[PDB]
Parts: C-alpha cells; sequence; structure tokens
C-alpha cells in the first residue's frame, strides 16, 4: 500500500518514508529523520515527559531528548537522563 | 572634535614632501656605475644640488613584477626595511641592456616582452610591454630622499624627541590610460579612490578613531599600502612596501592618474604588479604576501556578540535562546568584562568563575566561544603576565630604557614589543591550555585595540620615539605592530593543538599579509544607515588587497538601530563573509529574537539563507587560500569591460556566482539592480525568474526581501538542512543549484574536509569537486586527484533553472548499475528538480536528461 501524505498532497510508495528526501510539503513522510525542513521528530522519553522536537535535531549531534533516541547515527552517544 | 588627529600640514614629513611640486627632478642617475648583478641591477643616484648619493636597486622578478629599492650610499644608520611581510624571496628574473644611448638604458626582462627604460638626467624609469607605455616613476619629479643627518616636534601635548631628524622618503607613479584606482584601505570612504588634489592626502597610519565619520580620508585601524589601476585596457597594482607612516595623493590629468607615496622613515621598496588582468594582479600580489588562512568553517557561520554578556549563565542563556527561537549560530563572543579589571588571560572570579564548564556546555551545543585579548598589559605586580614580561625585558621601551607605560582599559599599562621575536614566541606560548587556564578547544580568540591605542598617546597611540627590538623607533614599524600581535595570537591557537587545529582570530589593526592570520573588521561603525550602506566600499577595498575575510559590526557598534535597520543589516551581513552581530556597553540588548515577530523572521531568513550557503562560501575561501582570488568582489572584477561598472558599490558579486543588492534605505519599496553581461542571464534565486544582461531592473522588495541573483552557466552547492550550527551540518548532502547559459551549459567546484584542521595540506585529506553540465548531461568529476575523504555527504538533490521537462532521467555512477531518478519540473518557472540522487560526493557520476 502506498503512503499519504498528512495534509493531502501526494501519494508516494511505501519505501519512501523515513528514506532521508523529504517528500511531502508538511514532512510527515519523514518522522524518524532529518530530511524535512518542517518534520518532527517524537521522543518517547519514558521515565518523563514525552517531547517533539524539530527534524533539524535528528542526528545533529546534541542530546535533545532525554532518551538520547534522536541521536542514533551521529557519534555522538546520549545516556538516558530522563530519571 | 577631530583636532586630536593631525592633517597634512600638522604632519612635519607631509608637510615638507607635499610642498614638492611637480617639476624637474634634481636626481639623476651615474650611468657610469651602472652594474647588472645576479640578481638585480644597481645603479648610483646623485642629488645634484645637495651631492647625496642613493642606490637604486632595479629587479624584473618571476611572474611578470619590478621591484624598485632606494636606498642611501653610505648612510649613517641603516635604514628600515619591512620583515616578516614577504612571504618569501621573489624569485628574479635576468635582466639585459637591449638598448643605450647618452641618456638612456633599455632594459629586457628576461626575452621578453617586458621592457624598462632607465633616463638618466632627469631620474625616471618607464615600463613596457614591448612598445606600450604602462607606467612610469618619477615623470613628475617628485622623488624625495631626506638623508639621515648628523628634529623634535610638538603636537598637541606630546613631543617627539625625533633624534634621527628628517628621513622621510617619497615617490609618484604615472598611470596612462587609467581613470579609476582602488584600495589603500582603511578608509570610510567611496570603493573608486577620490583625487586628493583639493584636500587631504589618503593616510596610512594605523589609528583608533572615536566615532569615525563617513566620506573622508582620516586614517582608521588598519593600513594596506597596494593601489590597484583598472581600465577597459588593462590592470596594474603598486604596492609600497613601507610600515611607517605614510601619505597618498591622487590627482587625474590622453586620461592618466599619477599617485604619490609620502612615508616618514625606511627605505623607498615597491612592487609593480604589471597584470594584465586583474586576477594576474592577484596572483602577483599573493606570490608576495601570501593568501587568505582558509578558516575554520564555524568561523564562516554566524557570531554573536556584545559588550559584554554579564556572566556564564547569560552566555548559557544567549545560548538557548538561539535555539528556543530555532535561529542558529556559531560563536558567542566575550568582550573585556570577562577578564579580572582587563587584565587578559584571566576570568572574573564572580561572574566567570568555571570557565571549562561554560566551554563544556557550548561544546555540547556544538558551538564556540570568542574571548578577547588585548595587547596592553596592566601594570600590576600581582598579574603574573605584567610579571613575567618585565622581568624577561619584552616590553617596549623609551629612550631612557625604561619600560614604556600608558593609559587603556585597566589604567596604566605596558606595551609588549611585538616585532621582538622572542616576546612573539612567548606570547603563542601562552595560548597553551596550561598557561591560558580555562580555555579549551572550543575558546579562539579576538585581538583589538592592536594599532596599539595609547589614551594618553598622541593621535591615541603610541610615541614615535619609542624604541624597539634591534634599536628601531616606533616611527619605523608601526604599521606592522597589529599584524604582529594577530600572526602571534594565531600562532599560539596552532600551537596549543600541536600543530593540528585551524586557528580563528580576530584583528582591529592590519597590514599587508594580514590575511594569512585570519579575519578584520571595520571597528566602531554606528547604528545609521549610512553606516550600513558603507560596509560595501570598504569590504571591497579590503578584498581587493587580498584581506578577503572581512566584515562590520551587524547592527552597529554605536546607538541603538531601528527594528528595521536592523533586519536589513542582517541581510546585509549574511553575504558579507565576516558575518558579527556586536553592540557598545550602554546600548539595548538586540538578540535577535528580541525583536516582533515580523522582525525575527526576515532575521532568521537571513540566517537560514547563510548557513544553507556555507558549502558554497567554504569553497569560494578554499580558491581564495589557494589561488589569492577574493571572495567578495566588485562588480568591474567580473566584467573589466562594462565601464559603468568601475564605480559601483551598492552591489557586490560573491565569487562568479552570485550577484547581491541588499535593501539599505528605510521604507523602500523598491531596487535598481544592474544586471551586466552581454548574452549573459540572471536568475532570480527568490522567484526563479530569468534576466537578460545587461540592463538595470526594478525590482520590488518586502521586509523579508534580500535581491540575490544566480548567473547563467553557474553551479550553487547548499546545504538545504539548516541546524543549529555548522559542527551539526558537516556531514549532512548537499543540493545543487544549476543555472544554464543560454547556451545551456554550466560548471561549479566544491571544497570539503574535516572543517577545521590542517589535514588538507599535511595529509591531502580533502575533494575538491567539479561539477560540469553541458547537452543535457551534469557531471561529477575530480578537479584535484590528490584529495581524498572519508565523509557521508552524498547529493540529495538538483534544482536545474531554465531547462524544460525531460522524458526521463538517467543516473549513472562509477560501481553502480544505471539507475532512474524522478523529478518534478514546473512549466511557469522553467525549474527542474531532480528527486535524491543518492551519489556520494566523493564519486564520479552522470546524470542524463533524455
Ligand atoms: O574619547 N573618549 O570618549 C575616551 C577617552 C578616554 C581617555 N582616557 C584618558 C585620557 C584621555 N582619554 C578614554 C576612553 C574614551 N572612550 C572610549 C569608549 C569608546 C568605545 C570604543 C572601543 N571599542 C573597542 C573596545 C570595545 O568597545 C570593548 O573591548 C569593543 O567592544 C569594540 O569592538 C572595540 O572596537
Ligand atoms: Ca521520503
Ligand atoms: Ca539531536
Amino acid at each position: 500500500k502506498p503512503f499519504t501524505c498528512l495534509d493531502g498532497t501526494a501519494t508516494i510508495p511505501f519505501d519512501q518514508v523515513n528514506d532521508d528526501y523529504c517528500d511531502c510539503k508538511d514532512g510527515s513522510d519523514e518522522p524518524g529523520t532529518a530530511a524535512c525542513p518542517n518534520g518532527s521528530f517524537h521522543c518517547t522519553n519514558t521515565g518523563y515527559k514525552p517531547l517533539y522536537i524539530l527534524s533539524s535535531r535528528v542526528n545533529d549531534g546534541v542530546c535533545d531528548c532525554c532518551d538520547g533516541t534522536d541521536e542514533y547515527n551521529s557519534g555522538t552517544v546520549c545516556e538516558n537522563t530522563c530519571r | 572634535d577631530r583636532s586630536n588627529f593631525k592633517t597634512c600640514d600638522e604632519s612635519s614629513f607631509c608637510k615638507r614632501q607635499r610642498s614638492i611640486r611637480p617639476g624637474l627632478s634634481p636626481y639623476r642617475a651615474l650611468l657610469d656605475t651602472l652594474q647588472l648583478g645576479p640578481d638585480a641591477l644597481t645603479v648610483h643616484l646623485i642629488h645634484e644640488v645637495t651631492k647625496v648619493l642613493l642606490v637604486l636597486e632595479l629587479q624584473g622578478l618571476q611572474k611578470d613584477m619590478t621591484r624598485i629599492r632606494i636606498d642611501e650610499l653610505e648612510p649613517r644608520r641603516p635604514r628600515y626595511r619591512v620583515p616578516d611581510v614577504l612571504v618569501a624571496d621573489p624569485p628574479t628574473a635576468r635582466l639585459s641592456v637591449s638598448g643605450r644611448d647618452d641618456n638612456s638604458v633599455e632594459l629586457t626582462v628576461a626575452e621578453g616582452p617586458y621592457k624598462i627604460i632607465l633616463t638618466a638626467q632627469p631620474f625616471r624609469l618607464d615600463l613596457l610591454e614591448d612598445r606600450s607605455l604602462l607606467l612610469s616613476v618619477n615623470a613628475r619629479g617628485l622623488m624625495a630622499f631626506e638623508h639621515q643627518r648628523a628634529w623634535e616636534e610638538t603636537f598637541k601635548t606630546h613631543s617627539d624627541s625625533k633624534p634621527y631628524g628628517p628621513t622621510s622618503v617619497g615617490l609618484d607613479f604615472s598611470l596612462p590610460g587609467m581613470e579609476h584606482v582602488y584600495g589603500i584601505p582603511e578608509h570610510a570612504d567611496s570603493l573608486r579612490l577620490k583625487v586628493t588634489e583639493g584636500g587631504e592626502p589618503y593616510r596610512l597610519y594605523n589609528l583608533d578613531v572615536f566615532q569615525y565619520e563617513l566620506n573622508n580620508p582620516m586614517a582608521l585601524y588598519g593600513s594596506v599600502p597596494v593601489l590597484l589601476a583598472h581600465s577597459f585596457h588593462r590592470d596594474l597594482g603598486i604596492f609600497w612596501l613601507n610600515a611607517a607612516e605614510t601619505w597618498v595623493d591622487i590627482s587625474s590629468n590622453t586620461p592618466q592618474t599619477d599617485i604619490r607615496w609620502m612615508s616618514e622613515s625606511g627605505i623607498i621598496d615597491v612592487f609593480l604588479m604589471l597584470g594584465p588582468s586583474v586576477f594576474d594582479v592577484f596572483r602577483q600580489y599573493a606570490s608576495l604576501t601570501g593568501t587568505q588562512a582558509l578558516p575554520p568553517l564555524f568561523s564562516l557561520g554566524y557570531h554573536q556578540s556584545r559588550w559584554n554578556y554579564r556572566d556564564e549563565a547569560d552566555v548559557l542563556e544567549v545560548d538557548q535562546g538561539f535555539d528556543d527561537h530555532n535561529m542558529p549560530c556559531d560563536v558567542i563572543w566575550l568582550d573585556i568584562e570577562h577578564a579580572d579589571g582587563k587584565r587578559y588571560f584571566t576570568w572574573d572570579p564572580t561572574r566567570f568563575p568555571q570557565p571549562l564548564n561554560m566551554l563544556e556546555h557550548l561544546a555540547s551545543k556544538r558551538r564556540k566561544l570568542v574571548a578577547i585579548v588585548d595587547p596592553h598589559i596592566k601594570v600590576d605586580s600581582g598579574y603574573r603576565v605584567h610579571e613575567e614580561l618585565r622581568n624577561h625585558g619584552l616590553y617596549v621601551k623609551t629612550r631612557d630604557g625604561s619600560d614604556y607605560e600608558g593609559w587603556c582599559w585597566p589604567g596604566s599599562a605596558s606595551y609588549p614589543d611585538f616585532t621582538n621575536p622572542r616576546m612573539r614566541a612567548w606570547w603563542s606560548n601562552m595560548f597553551s591550555f596550561d598557561n591560558y587556564e580555562g580555555s579549551a578547544p572550543n575558546l579562539y580568540v579576538w585581538n583589538d585595540m592592536n594599532e596599539p591605542s595609547v589614551f594618553n598617546g598622541p593621535e591615541v597611540t603610541m610615541l614615535k620615539d619609542a624604541v624597539h627590538y634591534g634599536g628601531w623607533e616606533h616611527r619605523d614599524i608601526h604599521n606592522i605592530y597589529g599584524l604582529y600581535v594577530h600572526m602571534a595570537t594565531a600562532d599560539g591557537l596552532i600551537q596549543r593543538s600541536g600543530g593540528i587545529e585551524r586557528p580563528f582570530v580576530l584583528s582591529r589593526a592590519f597590514f599587508s599579509g594580514s590575511q594569512r592570520f585570519g579575519a578584520v573588521w571595520t571597528g566602531d561603525n554606528t547604528a545609521e544607515w549610512d553606516h550600513l550602506k558603507i560596509s560595501i566600499p570598504m569590504c571591497l577595498s579590503l578584498a581587493l588587497v587580498g584581506l578577503s575575510f572581512c566584515g562590520a559590526d551587524v547592527g552597529g557598534f554605536f546607538k541603538n538601530p531601528e527594528p528595521e535597520l536592523l533586519v536589513r543589516w542582517y541581510q546585509m551581513g549574511a553575504y558579507q563573509p565576516f558575518f558579527r552581530a556586536h553592540a557598545h556597553l550602554d546600548t539595548g540588548r538586540r538578540e535577535p529574537w528580541l525583536l516582533a515577530s515580523q522582525y525575527q523572521d526576515a532575521i532568521r531568513d537571513a540566517l537560514f539563507q547563510r548557513y544553507s550557503l556555507l558549502p558554497f562560501w567554504y569553497t569560494l575561501f578554499y580558491q581564495a587560500h589557494k589561488e589569492g582570488f577574493p571572495v567578495m568582489r566588485p562588480l568591474w572584477v567580473q566584467y573589466p569591460e562594462d565601464m559603468s561598472t568601475f564605480s559601483i558599490e551598492d552591489q557586490f558579486m560573491l565569487g562568479d556566482a552570485l550577484l547581491i543588492h541588499p535593501v539599505s534605505d528605510a521604507g523602500a519599496h523598491g531596487v535598481q539592480v544592474y544586471l551586466p553581461g552581454q548574452e549573459e542571464v540572471w536568475y532570480d534565486i527568490q522567484s526563479y525568474q530569468k534576466h537578460h544582461g545587461p540592463q538595470t531592473l526594478y525590482l520590488p522588495v518586502t521586509l523579508s526581501s534580500i535581491p540575490v541573483f544566480q548567473r547563467g552557466g553557474t553551479i550553487v552547492p547548499r546545504w538545504m538542512r539548516v541546524r543549529r550550527s555548522s559542527d551539526c551540518m558537516k556531514d549532512d548532502p548537499i543540493t545543487l543549484f544549476v543555472a544554464l547559459s543560454p547556451q545551456g551549459t554550466a560548471q561549479g567546484e566544491l571544497f570539503l574536509d574535516d572543517g577545521h584542521t590542517f589535514n588538507y595540506q599535511t595529509r591531502h585529506e580533502f575533494l575538491l569537486r567539479r561539477f560540469s553540465f553541458s547537452g543535457s548531461t551534469l557531471v561529477s568529476s575530480s578537479a584535484d586527484p590528490k584529495g581524498h575523504l572519508e565523509t557521508p555527504i552524498w547529493i540529495e538533490r538538483v534544482v536545474i533553472m531554465g531547462a524544460g521537462k525531460p522524458a526521463a532521467v538517467v543516473l549513472q555512477t562509477k560501481g553502480s548499475p544505471e539507475s532512474r531518478l524522478s523529478f518534478q519540473h514546473d512549466p511557469e518557472t522553467s525549474v527542474l528538480i531532480l528527486r535524491k540522487p543518492g551519489v556520494s560526493v566523493a564519486s564520479d557520476w552522470s546524470i542524463h536528461l533524455r
């Protein structure tokens, strides 16, 4: 099944979700990467409050989530500090 | 309020020299004393009246340059010759006598086509390419050489003992066909230099001028004695290598411009750079004094500064403010209130008690800090720096042998003798992480007040008869004092890292050669629209003479800018090389998020444009570093035959690819943009609309407008993923913006490395890529095979302006199967977007549009 941008602008194949290229104008096709300028990355943050951060802060080398999951391929290893 | 600073008439040696008017020179060459040496031609000159004997040393140089040096034959005491400015002993070319008569000797450089005609009586030099006269020396008989005799001058309440008497030197140059001259910074004046006939000469003497005013020839903080001349037919350059106080007269007279240099001491030492193109002059001058140091990438981002941030907490609040308002920033600056009572290399024990922890917090944000270190050292027996320098005798001294003491920020202060190499080594070692306690690898340095500024000194600087290393007077060395500070600081940042990390040092005072050591800025400007305007011609005059890393305080240093002016200044600063906001102690806070949302949004937009162009900026500075080509350029450098560009100073180009016309008027509704070039096209980068040159286009603007055009035939690399600092971005993929020429072609380059070390040079760890478009194919190849780099950077997007819709798009990469790329096309704008090529930037590849 193909994926549809949440705003309703395009329909892209499922392998273009999180493929590190921005295909949706609202950023909805890249929730886990830094490819869209207006996207958001969700910190689950178990043991504290959940948090949304800018897509531009995924793998920027800076620890933005207390659970450290925004840095998964950047050379920065973030320890969990939610507690 | 300018009685503080001497006019030419109040400068006794300028008054003497300038009273000599164009006429029959009393100097004559004794052709009996001629000698062709292995490197030079020497011939005795004599003053017909005083019988003083001089020695002319004439040299043809490799790269089509001439050097003229004149000194006394048998002087009582040695004359100063400027050291440490030339990067090498200039390679000489062989001279030959190819013609002669009773009053002349014709010389040929190597085997042509350059010839030098020496006239014996009166003394004169003509330089020719074949049979075309390029320039003349002493054609108006203004040569003057006061020999060291067997005087005492007072200005205001300061007394110059002047123990060696009149020793000034001077010489004139005639430039036939030249009507436009440029250079000799630093002056708050127009790019095209004005004639001095009815007023003051241009003055070159590093001076601290409080609240300097516009459109006047007063000497400012730096002095680069280099003058460029441009015409439809040729370019030339004059490099007057003298470190003393120098005045420069300019007169126009078939069109011809005459240049006259007048210096207080030293020898006559001048380089003639014969072009023929302005890029040849760049290469020629760069071979003499070197090239722009390659800045670490972070220093090309945005710098947030003011006098002063309060304490560690304020600094961290500023850092967090950028992230909370989604605005990028690489460096936060610490002015003089961060130290213990203006004792440099210290920290205020109450407001900065844990500098390492502050620097660690900034490093966790991948940001840097800059701390100010001035050359004046507080006279204080509890200050270890002062105790060491005093005990080792490394201070500038007075004639009686005591250490010089003047007044500056910490009160009574002494001034280290930076002309002494032992002092520079001490200074450099002081930046070791053990010596400069509290510093860390992400702490860099700002050298200020290094003219040197002396509050209670004559013209707010050091006395002329202060004594330096080797016995030389301060009047001999003045204009290279700042450069020595800049140099010793930059070497200190290299040494503290074991020789691995590239430095960043901002300096206020400067000289020929300062481009080797970092950045400069135009000092204490004012929050006014005309100061915004004048930043272009000031940084352009610095670019032309090799200092590509130039900028002006964004927002103005003095006074409070209205929000609209601050927006326009961010837009202007975002396209200038050194991009720093700075402000006086008593101004209101103006961090960019403190403004109303409409002004914040325009400023954030300007910040995003700058950060996305960092690959482009970085490549231009690499070309400047390798070739000596200026980053920021006047339009006439790119269009030497369009005479309507010879004076333009409200527009500039970045490289050959981007033309910039920032809005610099309050409440403007539009701008007049001159788009030059026969058969040239220009793309509005905001709307993608194509415009043909040459024309003056009326472009309507709003608050968020920055008039920027990309030239047809160029390829501009961008990082479209703007992050919070450049360190965060330096592994990100590149988007290529292809602007098609009318012939359907384009070319561009891209430099990449680790962003902060000398590995690109010591290990050839870098990439230099060439991108070329022709026919219907975009090709990436290596522009330097010796460079390899481990990098995850890839090509994520290609934007082609002025292209039709293809039937299919095909990518071929060495090592991969041929693949198809999806694409989007806009028929209105003729813009083609190629989706995710996904190829490594280190790979050869090609994209074909079918
Ligand atoms: O003439 N005076 O008013 C005057 C006279 C005297 C005097 N005193 C004794 C005897 C005789 N005279 C002393 C001080 C002043 N005023 C000086 C304030 C102007 C600010 C310019 C400085 N800007 C510099 C420094 C810095 O401000 C902070 O390090 C950086 O922020 C800037 O970037 C940089 O350029
Ligand atoms: Ca995608
Ligand atoms: Ca992050």
